[PDB]
RNA sequence: CACCCACUAAUAGGGAACGUGAGCUGGGUUUAGACCGUCGUGAGACAGGUUAGUUUUACCCUACUGAUGAUGUGUUGUUGC
RNA sequence: CCCACUGUCCCUACCUACUAUCCAGCGAAACCACAGCCAAGGGAACGGGCUUGGCGGAAUCAGCGGGGAAAGAAGACCCUG
RNA sequence: AGAUCUUGGUGGUAGUAGCAAAUAUUCAAACGAGAACUUUGAAGGCCGAAGUGGAGAAGGGUUCCAUGUGAACAGCAGUUGA
């Protein structure tokens, strides 16, 4: 429903910002379930998380 | 029916359209329109202008 | 105090109410003066502005710098498709004024007339006049119509005919035609409702009513501009670039007393859109229009006696915003209210044309037609294509035409 | 409890009552105005139309500054608008007075709004800032709102 | 106000709360800062000079400009005076 | 004062963004003897009311700033105490 | 009945002024009675390291965090919230 929470929670244990936290829209019901770090982990490790690539900055316009 | 001219791009010139310029030094010209009246204020060739008629008798086009 | 320096006042007293036309066509209010010696004609007509282009004329004005010379002089374009008369009005002459006095309308009504009754001519069922023009046919209702005119004919002092435009003739949207009261004049109250009677269910085309190199008045409603301020409503002066809380305004509206503001003073609201009238404008060219005997005749509209160019008044492209011109075309000389496709009525002059300006024979030679949407630069699609050459797409569709 | 004009019958009559409903009051009052007199259904489907911005209710007291609307012509009047809170308000009282013309097992296929009254209800007080640290009220305007429906066909 | 330049047929005189600041401007007068000269012992003054110095609000009534309307002719429309 | 510069101006026009405009929701404040058509008269010597006369037609919208000797401060000028 | 009276209540104004400082939002989905404003994803942007980022002082004092509600408040709304 709100995972702002679930949003927080991956962003920290990420260790990135909330920009590249990538947050399955099917499985919404299955994330709002988890409220504690392990489970984000654990969310993390089948594939439900999935922290996304940087945006790319090429200088080869600048070489 | 009048006398028809002639611009900078070469086109015919009907009474009524354009403006006819004269300089201080002694030669009067006639341009179709401001574009062409901008392009001479320039000093734009004429022969470098796709559009000119000028270039299109250079060019030997069509 | 006085104003320190005089100036004339800005804006006319004339046209006080700067208001909204009540009206979409333009209403006569003054007919000519009749005189019964002269023929029976008609005084006036409805046009529509198609559009405006140039002329090249010689003048004929002696002891000018214009004698013998060549001038351009723009002209508007008004085609007039010939009117088709419906009915006729006999006004009868009260101390209160005039008043109607008893309307005949003719049967068989077009079908684009009849639509003028109706606001909400889609879900109509058409009824207006069915049962009014049955008495065109039984003898009780022919008996009343022959009384009727007897009693028109032995009471009322001037009457006018009723004439519709044709509006399947114009490119326009609008199905919905112009109804208008037409006086006639020349001639007793017999002869002239004689002639109005032949002229029933008929088509009286323009040059009937007007002829050539002949000035008459222009009546019509003027482009509406919208709600306006003061500045461009009645071209006061600006006020100083320090100014505060306006500077497109009218600094003092009226001195302490009388204690209200004057009616001449000068006040924002609607711009455009007025009734007015216009007088002595030239008709330079009545055109002809479109013909088929064996082919299409397009020359007749624009070529002129040293042109010589099989050409029409239909500008390069057509006229802008409004359309093609295939019938009676009016050429007036200057500038006429109104936008594009707006109603007009013209109407011969009140007054007796003695002057110099007047009466004098125009001779066309030469009438521009090139684009006016953007810089035109060619008269006719044929030297265009001869100016140009082939093109591209010319080439690609002789390709596959082999 | 004590409504006021009571109907000449009251068996086939129903009734529906609201208090301290967060409307503007004036614009409840014009609306109940305008659908004074009519059958159930259609001040349903006008109320609807409301909604919708095809049919404008006409302000006839409280016009101050009221704009002018195309659908007023259907009245006498010229100003209008669509109050949209109004017309759910509105139709959640219709609603309850249906149910208890149903409860009173008299068919709702025959009513007509003989009686509906609007009045102020208590002000309730907000607060806001002006330009020289000045506080002014940011009062709200809600009503109470009383409506007698009746058989007649 | 005055005067001059130039043009013009002519460059007449005035009023409307010495018209017109919720229309403007603030150059002057007429605050507070400041200098000069005159006066006064002094604070300070000077229709003496100079400089710098906040110009608020209209959504109300009415007037006025436009815009819907509104009264009767049964309704409604067309054409008109 | 001069060179250049230019919409300060001749002489105004157009375009953009946000407003104003209309709708949805929300929603005050100043002010308010009563209300608000004018001319003349008299009058506290400049009336919305009074007399004389001109007249006068529901409800309203967008402007507007002539009037309400408009509002804002028990005049700061001057005089008396 | 007055005292620009005190206290309190209520009107016209008026559903009016107004809700215009800092470029910008759109689609789909979910929950939900109810979605312009909640949340996710996609897109377009912005802040552009002297930041609309990360952290501290003074000051604030539970606003911190979880869950729940849609009474009041967050000048619209809100299923959201200091
Ligand atoms: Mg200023
Ligand atoms: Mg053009
Ligand atoms: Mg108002
Ligand atoms: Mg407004
Ligand atoms: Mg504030
Ligand atoms: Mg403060
Ligand atoms: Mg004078
Ligand atoms: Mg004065
Ligand atoms: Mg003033
Ligand atoms: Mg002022
Ligand atoms: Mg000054
Ligand atoms: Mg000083
Ligand atoms: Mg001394
Ligand atoms: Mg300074
Ligand atoms: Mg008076
Ligand atoms: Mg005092
Ligand atoms: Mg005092
Ligand atoms: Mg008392
Ligand atoms: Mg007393
Ligand atoms: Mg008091
Ligand atoms: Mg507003
Ligand atoms: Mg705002
Ligand atoms: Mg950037
Ligand atoms: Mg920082
Ligand atoms: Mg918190
Ligand atoms: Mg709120």
């Amino acid at each position: 429903s709100m995972l702002r929470l679930q949003k927080r929670l991956a962003s920290s244990v990420l260790r990135c910002g909330k920009k590249k936290v990538w947050l399955d829209p099917n499985e919404t019901n299955e994330i709002a379930n988890a409220n504690s770090r392990q489970q984000i982990r654990k969310l993390i490790k089948d594939g439900l998380i999935i922290r996304k690539p940087v945006t790319v900055h090429s200088r080869a316009r600048c070489r | 029916m009048k006398v028809e001219l002639c611009s900078f791009s070469g086109y015919k010139i009907y009474p009524g359209h354009g403006r006819r310029y004269a300089r201080t030094d002694g030669k009067v010209f006639q341009f179709l329109n401001a574009k062409c009246e901008s392009a001479f204020l320039s000093k734009r060739n004429p022969r470098q202008i796709n559009w000119t008629v000028l270039y299109r008798r250079k060019h030997k086009k069509g | 105090s006085h104003r320190k320096f005089s100036a004339p006042r800005h804006g006319s007293l004339g046209f006080l109410p700067r208001k909204r036309s009540s009206r979409h066509r333009g209403k006569v209010k003054s007919f000519p003066k009749d005189d019964p010696s002269k023929p029976v004609h008609l005084t006036a007509f409805l046009g529509y502005k198609a559009g405006m282009t140039h002329i090249v004329r010689e003048v004929d004005r002696p002891g000018s710098k214009v004698n013998k010379k060549e001038v351009v002089e723009a002209v508007t374009i008004v085609e007039t498709p010939p009117m088709v008369v419906v009915g006729i009005v006999g006004y009868v002459e009260t101390p209160r004024g005039l008043r109607t006095f008893k309307t005949v309308f003719a049967e068989h009504i077009s079908d684009e007339c009849k639509r003028r009754f109706y606001k909400n001519w889609h879900k109509s069922k058409k009824k207006a006049f069915t049962k009014y023009c049955k008495k065109w046919q039984d003898e009780d209702g022919k008996k009343q119509l022959e009384k009727d005119f007897s009693s028109m004919k032995k009471y009322c002092q001037v009457i006018r005919v009723i004439a519709h435009t044709q509006m399947r003739l114009l490119p326009l949207r609008q199905k919905k035609a112009h109804l208008m009261e037409i006086q006639v004049n020349g001639g007793t109250v017999a002869e002239k409702l004689d002639w109005a009677r032949e002229r029933l269910e008929q088509q009286v085309p323009v040059n009937q009513v007007f002829g050539q190199d002949e000035m008459i008045d222009v009546i019509g409603v003027t482009k509406g501009k919208g709600y306006k301020g003061v500045t461009s409503r009645w071209h006061t002066k600006k006020l100083p670039r320090k100014t505060h809380r306006g500077l497109r305004k009218v600094a003092c509206i009226g001195a302490w007393h009388p204690a209200r503001v004057a009616f001449s003073v000068a006040r924002a609201g609607q711009k455009g859109y007025h009734h007015r009238t216009e007088i002595n404008k030239k008709i330079y060219k009545i055109g002809q229009g479109y013909l088929i005997k064996d082919g299409k005749l397009i020359k007749n509209n624009a070529s002129t006696d040293y042109d010589l160019s099989d050409k029409s008044i239909n500008p390069l492209g057509g006229f802008v915003h409004y359309g093609e011109v295939t019938n009676d075309f009016v050429m007036l000389k200057g500038c006429v209210v109104g936008t594009k496709k707006r109603v007009l009525t013209l109407r011969k002059s009140l007054l007796v044309q003695t002057k110099r300006r007047a009466l004098e024979k125009i001779d066309l030679k030469f009438i521009d037609t090139t684009s006016k949407f953007g810089h035109g630069r060619f008269q006719t699609m044929e030297e265009k294509k001869a100016f140009m050459g082939p093109l591209k797409k010319d080439r690609i569709a002789k390709e596959e035409g082999a | 409890v004590r409504y006021s004009l009571d109907p000449e019958n009251p068996t086939k009559s129903c009734k529906s009552r609201g208090s301290n409903l967060r409307v503007h009051f004036k614009n409840t009052r014009e609306t109940a105005q305008a659908i004074k007199g009519m059958h159930i259904r259609k001040a349903t489907k006008y109320l609807k139309d409301v909604t919708l911005q095809k049919q404008c209710v006409p302000f006839r007291r409280y016009n101050g500054g009221v704009g002018r609307c195309a659908q007023a012509k259907q009245w006498g009047w010229t100003q209008g608008r669509w109050p949209k809170k109004s017309a759910e308000f509105l139709l959640h009282m219709l609603k309850n007075a249906e149910s208890n013309a149903e409860l009173k097992g008299l068919d709702v296929d025959s009513l007509v709004i003989e009686h509906i009254q609007v009045n102020k209800a208590p002000k309730m007080r907000r607060r806001t800032y002006r330009a020289h640290g000045r506080i002014n009220p940011y009062m709200s305007s809600p009503c109470h709102i009383e409506m007698i429906l009746t058989e007649k066909e």
